[PDB]
C-alpha cells in the first residue's frame, strides 16, 4: 500500500510575502501566481531540516482497527437460506 | 506412507507432505502401503521381529 | 503562438460540415450500458440454468458402477483413459485450446482412478454435450466449470494446467459463493496449557486455512480462552472477514501464545454473547461457533441450555493434533447443536478439513426445492486460468436421486457442487463504450458491499495488505478507495448501493493519471441499477463533455487524402505521427511498438466499426491540415524545442520529427496525463518531467506546456484536441537569468532556481531541497495536500 500525496493551489490571491524562522536566522520570501497559466513564482533567501517527500512511499494502510468502528455502508444479500427443520442431525 | 489413509485401497496416489513441518514449501510424494520392518504376518516372520525385541535393538 | 490554440480553434470552425454534435444525454447512455449489461448477465445466467438442469438430470440415473477396470471412462486430464488432444493456438483465452471436448483437473492429493472419483467422470462426460451447446448458441463465454465436490473440475475449453498444483475447487471462492450462504463465524481458538507445541502450530495453521476459507461478505471474529475469553486481535466483535481484517486476524493469531487453564464455560458464555451483539451491523444470518481444541472433559451443558436453547447457532469442533485426551465432550457438544465434528491429525489434513463445513452449511438450502437455485456473480478475482480479471456467476446442483419415490431417507441434503460460468471484465468493458466521451469521463459499477467493478483505476494485480516482510485473494476495491473519497462522494456510494436512480453535480478533486497532481472540476455523476442483479452501473461526466463530434463522410475522395496523410513517409514534411490503439474493427491489436499498428492501420484503410475510423481520419486531416499551413512554416523558433498536438481519436503528432524519439507520452489519448489535465483546466499547464530516470529527459526533451482547444460549433463548449509545446530549457534559463530566485508550479517541481546546482536538480520535487519554506508554505492558505492511499503498488521489501 503505497501513501501518494499530491499538493495544489488553495487560495485565488496572488501575492504571497513572510518570514522563515529555522532557528536563530531570518529569510524573506515573495509568492506570485503567475495569471492565466499554473506557475508561482518565489524568491527565497540564500541559505544560511525534514524533507519533504511528494513521492509515494511504502506505508500500512489506515488502521483496521479503529474503521472497523464506523464502517462504510453495506447491504448485504436477503435470502441466506438456514434454520430448515426437516433437517439430519445425526451427522457428526 | 500418508497417515490419513487407513487402508489399500485408500492408500495410492501422490499426497502432499510438507518439509520439516512448515506450511509453506509443500512437496510432492507418493503413497505405500507399506508394512513395517518387522511384522508377524508369519510365525516364521514373527520369531524373527521378536529376536530383535530380545536384543533390544529396534 | 508556438502551439496556435486559436490557430485551430479557426481551422476547426471553417470546416463546420463533417460535424454532428450528437448530445452525451448522460441518462440514455446509462439506461442502455445497464439494459445491454443486463442482457449479458442474463445470457450467462440461462447458460448456467440450462447447463445446472442437464447436470441433475444425469445424475439421477447413474447406477453406481464399482468395476471401472472393463469400459474404461475416457476423458483428458488436464495435467499430462487418457484422450490425446490436439491444440488450436486461439487468441481468445490467450493459450491453446480444444472446444472438441471438456478437461478434467483432479487436485494432485485425490487418487486418479479411485471408485468415487471414476463415477464422477462417468456421469459428467455426458456433460460435455451441453458444455457445447452453450458454447455454439452464442460465442464469447469464456469457461463453464462444474466445480464437483469432490475436488473434480471439468472445464469445457480443454487447456492445458497453468511447481505444486495447489488447485483445490472447492475452495475457490466462487464455489463457496455457492456451496453455503454467508456466515457469522466466530473461532474459539483454545489457547490453553495443553496446546502448547505441535497442537499450537496446527491450531494457527487451520485458523490461518478457515479465515482464508471465508467469503468477502460473510463476517468473523477470534477469541480464545485460556480460563479467560480474551480476544487476539483489537476488533472485539465481527468485523466483515474483508481483505484486510483477514490480515490483521492471521497476524493475530499467529502471535498466541499456550498458557493457563481451559474452560469451556466461561470461553463458550463469551463466544454465545458476541453472537447477539446485534447493533454492529451483523450479517444476521447463519450463526456459527467453530471451536478449536485438543480436548475435553467437560461438556458445557448448562451454557448450551442457557444460550442456544432453540438451537439458533451451529457449534463445529476441530479436535487438533495428535493427542489421547477425551473427544467425547467435543463429539457431543457437535452433536448436541446442529453441527458436526471433525479431527486434524497433522498437517495436511488441515486443507481437506477447515472446508468441509460448507457441506454442512448446504444442508438448509438443498432442503430448499427451488428457491437456492440463484445465480449469484462474484467480486472481481485475478482467474486461476491466468484470463486477466472475471466475475464468476455460480449456481449450485442439487442431488436429485430417488426423487418422485418420495423415499426421503438418504443423502440427499448435500450438493453434487457449484458451477460457474466466467464474464471477463475486458467483456463488460465493450458493452460501455468509453471513445464517445472525453477524457476525463468513464462509467463504473459497484458490488453491494461497495467494491468496485469495471473502474478506471483497477488495475489487473493484487490488492495489497500491509507493508511487505523480509523473507489469491479478490482484488477488492471499494469504491471511495478507487478515488478521493469526500462528504458528497460518500452519499453517492450509499445511494448507488441502495439501487435508487438519480443524477448529482458537484465540484471536487480528480487525482491525475501520474498520481502527481491535483485540480478542481465539475463532475456531473450519474447512477442506476441493472435490474437483473444486484448491481449500480455509474457514469461520470464534465460538464463540458455533454456534447461530441461524430464524421459523417461520403465522398470517399476526401477520405483517400486523409488516409495517406498519416503515412510513415511523410514524417519529414506533416512531423511524426501516433495511432491510438483502438479497436477499428478486426484490424491487429498492438501491445508495444506502435509503428508497426500504424503500419497495419494503413494497410487495412488502403483494403477499405465505421464511425470511430471516420473520427480518426478526420483528425489526421484536421491536424496535417494545422501543422503544413503554420507549423512547417515557422520551424524551429528561438525557444521551442519541439511542438505537438494532441486530439481525440488518436492523433498525436510532432513537428520536428526528433523529439518523437523522446516522446514518452502513451500514445493512447485516452491515457495521457497531460490530455486530461489540460481538459480539466482552462489555462497553460506546466508538467515538470520526471527526475533520475533511467531513461533520457529533463535537458534534451524541455518542460512541457499544453492548452485545451475551447470550441463554440454552436454555443456549445468542446474541447476536442490539446496544442502544447515543448520549450527549450537553455533558451528560458537565459530569459530567466536576464531578469534565490525560484520558478515553481501546483505540486512543488522546480522548473528553475536561479542557483545553477539546483536548475541542474531540474523536475525534483521541491521539498528535498528547501523543505522549511514548504512547511511554512503550506501553513499559509497555499499548496494544501490529500494524503490518499493507493492499494495496488508494487514495493521491494
Ligand atoms: C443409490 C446409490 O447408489 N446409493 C449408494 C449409497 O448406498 C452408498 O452409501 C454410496 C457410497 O458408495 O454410493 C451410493
Ligand atoms: C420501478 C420502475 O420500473 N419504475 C418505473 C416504472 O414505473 C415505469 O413504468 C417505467 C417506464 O414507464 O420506468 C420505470
Ligand atoms: C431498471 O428498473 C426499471 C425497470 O422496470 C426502469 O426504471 C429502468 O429503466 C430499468 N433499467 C435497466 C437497465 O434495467
Ligand atoms: C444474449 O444471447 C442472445 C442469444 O444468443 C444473443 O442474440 C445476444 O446478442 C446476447 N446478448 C449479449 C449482450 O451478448
Ligand atoms: C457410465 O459408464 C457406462 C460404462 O462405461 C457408460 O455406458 C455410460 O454412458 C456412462 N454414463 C454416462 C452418463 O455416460
Ligand atoms: C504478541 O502479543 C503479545 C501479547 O502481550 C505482545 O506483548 C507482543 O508485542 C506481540 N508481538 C507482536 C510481534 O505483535
Ligand atoms: C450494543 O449492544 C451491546 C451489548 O448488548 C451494548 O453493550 C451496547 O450499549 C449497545 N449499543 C448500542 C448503540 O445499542
Ligand atoms: C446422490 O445421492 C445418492 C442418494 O442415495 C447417493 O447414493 C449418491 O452418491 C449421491 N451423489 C454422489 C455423486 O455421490
Ligand atoms: C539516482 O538514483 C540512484 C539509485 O541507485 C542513485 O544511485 C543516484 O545517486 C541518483 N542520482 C540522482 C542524480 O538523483
Ligand atoms: C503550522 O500550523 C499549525 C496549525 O495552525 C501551527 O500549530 C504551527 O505553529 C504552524 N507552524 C509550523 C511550523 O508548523
Ligand atoms: C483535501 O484537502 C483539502 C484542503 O486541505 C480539504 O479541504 C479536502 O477536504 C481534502 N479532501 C480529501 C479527499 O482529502
Ligand atoms: O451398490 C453396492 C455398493 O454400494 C455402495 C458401497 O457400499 C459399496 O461398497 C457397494 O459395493
Amino acid at each position: 500500500i503505497t501513501e501518494q500525496t499530491q499538493y495544489f493551489f488553495d487560495n485565488d490571491s496572488k501575492s504571497f510575502s513572510g518570514v522563515l524562522d529555522c532557528g536563530n536566522c531570518s529569510r524573506i520570501f515573495h509568492g506570485e501566481k503567475l495569471m492565466n497559466t499554473n506557475l508561482i513564482f518565489i524568491m527565497v533567501e540564500s541559505k544560511g531540516t525534514r524533507l519533504l517527500i511528494q513521492a509515494e512511499q511504502t506505508s500500512d494502510g489506515p488502521n483496521p482497527c479503529d474503521m472497523v468502528k464506523q464502517p462504510r455502508y453495506r447491504k448485504g444479500p436477503d435470502v441466506c437460506f438456514d434454520n430448515n427443520v426437516l433437517e439430519d442431525y445425526t451427522d457428526c | 506412507s500418508d497417515s490419513s489413509k487407513q487402508t489399500e485401497a485408500e492408500c495410492k496416489g501422490n499426497y502432499i507432505t510438507y518439509k520439516d513441518g512448515e506450511v509453506d514449501h509443500p512437496i510432492i510424494q507418493p503413497r505405500s502401503w507399506e508394512n513395517s520392518k518387522f511384522d508377524f504376518d508369519n510365525v516364521l516372520a514373527a520369531m524373527m521381529a521378536l529376536f530383535t525385541v530380545s536384543t533390544f535393538e529396534g | 503562438t508556438a502551439s496556435g490554440v486559436n490557430q485551430l480553434v479557426d481551422i476547426y470552425e471553417k470546416y463546420q460540415d463533417l460535424y454532428t454534435v450528437e448530445p452525451n444525454n448522460a441518462r440514455q447512455l446509462v439506461e442502455i450500458a445497464a439494459r445491454d449489461i443486463e442482457k449479458l448477465l442474463s445470457n450467462r445466467s440461462k447458460a448456467l440454468v440450462r447447463l445446472a438442469l442437464e447436470a441433475e438430470k444425469v445424475q439421477a440415473a447413474h447406477q453406481w458402477r464399482e468395476d471401472f477396470a472393463s469400459n474404461e471412462v475416457v476423458y483428458y486430464n488436464a495435467k499430462d483413459q487418457r484422450i490425446k488432444p490436439v491444440f488450436i493456438e486461439d487468441a481468445n483465452f490467450g493459450r491453446q485450446i480444444s472446444y472438441q471436448h471438456a478437461a478434467v483437473h483432479i487436485p494432485t492429493d485425490i487418487y486418479e482412478g479411485s471408485t468415487i472419483v471414476l463415477n464422477e467422470l462417468n456421469w459428467t462426460s455426458a456433460l460435455d454435450e451441453v458444455f457445447k451447446k452453450n458454447r455454439e448458441e452464442d460465442p464469447s463465454l469464456l469457461w463453464q466449470v462444474f466445480g464437483s465436490a469432490t475436488g473434480l473440475a471439468r472445464y469445457y475449453p480443454a487447456s492445458p494446467w497453468v511447481k505444486i498444483d495447489l488447485y483445490d475447487v472447492r475452495r475457490r471462492p466462487w464455489y463457496i459463493q455457492g456451496a453455503a450462504s454467508p456466515k457469522d463465524m466466530l473461532i474459539l481458538v483454545d489457547v490453553s496449557g495443553s496446546v502448547s507445541g505441535l497442537t499450537l502450530k496446527l491450531i494457527r495453521t487451520s485458523v490461518s486455512e478457515m479465515l482464508e476459507t471465508l467469503s468477502d461478505d460473510d463476517f468473523v471474529n477470534v477469541a480464545s480462552f485460556n480460563s479467560n475469553a480474551q480476544d487476539v486481535s483489537c476488533f472485539q466483535h465481527l468485523v466483515q472477514a474483508n481483505v484486510r481484517n483477514k490480515k490483521v486476524l492471521k497476524d493475530a493469531v499467529n502471535n498466541i501464545t499456550a498458557k493457563g487453564i481451559t474452560d469451556y464455560k466461561k470461553g463458550f458464555s463469551f463466544a454465545f454473547e458476541q453472537l447477539l451483539n446485534y447493533n454492529v451491523s451483523r450479517a444476521n444470518c447463519n450463526k456459527i461457533i467453530m471451536l478449536f481444541t485438543d480436548g475435553g472433559e467437560e461438556r458445557a451443558q448448562e451454557i448450551f441450555n442457557k444460550y442456544n436453547k432453540d438451537k439458533k447457532v451451529r457449534v463445529f469442533t476441530f479436535s487438533v493434533g495428535q493427542h489421547n485426551y477425551d473427544r467425547g465432550p467435543i463429539q457431543w457438544m457437535a452433536c448436541e447443536n446442529k453441527g458436526y465434528y471433525y479431527e486434524i491429525p497433522s498437517i495436511g489434513a488441515i486443507r481437506i478439513n477447515t472446508q468441509e463445513y460448507l457441506d454442512v452449511l448446504g444442508r438448509p438450502m438443498v432442503l430448499a426445492g427451488d428457491k437456492a437455485k440463484q445465480v449469484q456473480w462474484t467480486n472481481v478475482y485475478l482467474d486461476a486460468l491466468e484470463l486477466g480479471l472475471v466475475i464468476t456467476g455460480t449456481l449450485p446442483v442439487f442431488n436429485i436421486t430417488g426423487q418422485f419415490e418420495n423415499k426421503t431417507n438418504l443423502k440427499n441434503q448435500l450438493i453434487l457442487g457449484v458451477m460457474g460460468v466466467d464474464v471477463s471484465l475486458e467483456d463488460i468493458k465493450r458493452l460501455t463504450p468509453r471513445f464517445t466521451l472525453c477524457p476525463n469521463g468513464y462509467y463504473f459499477a459497484i458490488d453491494p458491499n461497495g467494491y468496485v467493478l469495471l473502474h478506471p483505476n483497477l488495475q489487473p494485480k493484487p490488492i495489497g495488505v500491509g507493508i511487505p516482510t523480509i523473507n489469491q485473494e479478490p482484488v477488492t476495491l471499494d469504491f471511495l478507495d478507487a478515488e478521493l473519497e469526500n462528504d458528497i462522494k460518500v452519499e453517492i456510494r450509499n445511494k448507488m448501493i441502495d439501487g435508487e436512480s438519480g443524477e448529482k453535480t458537484f465540484r471536487t478533486l480528480v487525482k491525475s493519471q501520474d498520481e502527481r497532481y491535483i485540480d478542481k472540476g465539475n463532475r456531473t455523476y450519474t447512477w442506476t441499477p441493472v435490474n437483473g442483479t444486484d448491481y449500480s452501473l455509474a457514469l461520470v461526466l464534465p460538464t463540458y463533455s455533454f456534447y461530441y463530434i461524430k464524421a459523417k463522410l461520403e465522398e470517399t475522395i476526401t477520405q483517400a487524402r486523409y488516409s495517406e496523410t498519416l503515412k510513415p513517409d511523410n514524417f519529414e514534411e506533416s512531423g511524426y505521427t501516433f495511432i491510438a490503439p483502438r479497436d477499428y474493427c478486426n484490424d491487429l491489436k498492438i501491445s508495444d511498438n506502435n509503428t508497426e499498428f500504424l503500419l497495419n492501420f494503413n494497410e487495412f484503410i488502403d483494403r477499405k466499426n465505421a464511425d470511430l475510423i471516420n473520427r480518426v481520419l478526420l483528425d489526421a486531416g484536421f491536424t496535417n491540415e494545422l501543422v503544413q499551413n503554420y507549423w512547417s512554416k515557422q520551424k524551429n523558433i528561438k525557444g521551442v524545442k519541439a511542438r505537438f498536438v494532441v486530439t481525440d481519436g488518436g492523433i498525436t503528432r510532432v513537428y520536428p520529427k526528433e523529439a518523437g524519439e523522446n516522446w514518452q507520452e502513451n500514445p493512447e489519448t485516452y491515457e495521457d496525463s497531460f490530455y486530461k489535465r489540460s481538459l480539466d483546466n482552462d489555462n497553460y499547464v506546466f508538467t515538470a518531467p520526471y527526475f533520475n530516470k533511467s531513461g533520457p529527459g529533463a535537458y534534451e526533451s524541455g518542460i512541457m506546456v499544453s492548452k485545451a482547444v475551447e470550441i463554440y460549433i454552436q454555443g456549445k463548449l468542446l474541447k476536442p484536441a490539446v496544442v502544447g509545446i515543448k520549450i527549450d530549457v537553455n533558451s528560458w534559463i537565459e530569459n530567466f537569468t536576464k531578469t534565490d530566485c525560484v520558478i515553481l508550479d501546483d505540486g512543488g517541481f522546480l522548473l528553475m532556481a536561479n542557483h545553477d546546482d539546483y536548475t541542474n536538480q531540474i523536475g525534483r520535487f521541491f521539498g528535498e531541497i528547501d523543505p522549511s519554506l514548504m512547511r511554512h508554505l503550506v501553513n499559509i492558505s497555499v499548496y494544501a495536500f490529500n494524503k490518499s492511499y493507493d492499494y495496488q503498488s508494487v514495493c521491494e521489501p
